[PDB]
């Protein structure tokens, strides 16, 4: 199970760090220490009819 | 259809006697099979 919040994910140093999502169609500020965050999708579907 | 019929019959004079018999024993046997069985599967994976 994830518990409680370790990180402090959201320190921006003071940076303006701006990604576009692409997917979602927005701006997001990343925190200034973040080494990467990206929004490529993947899809797996299986099926089993029997 | 499986059948045994018989008769017979028999006079003697001398005094008379008589016999006559008739049997007829009988069968008849039906059996129907009928049955099905369909079976099947899909996989189906995307990515």
């Amino acid at each position: 199970q994830f518990r409680n919040r370790v990180i402090n994910t959201k320190s921006f140093g003071g940076q303006c760090r701006k990604v576009f999502s692409g997917d979602g169609k927005d701006f997001y500020r990343l925190s200034g220490n973040v080494l990467s965050y990206t929004f490529q999708v993947k899809i797996n579907n299986d099926f089993n009819y029997e | 259809e499986a059948k045994h019929c018989v008769r017979i019959e028999t006079k003697k004079r001398v005094a008379k006697k008589t016999k006559v018999e008739h049997r007829c024993t009988t069968n008849k046997l039906s059996e129907k099979h009928e049955g099905s069985f369909i079976q099947g599967a899909e996989k189906s994976i995307s990515l």
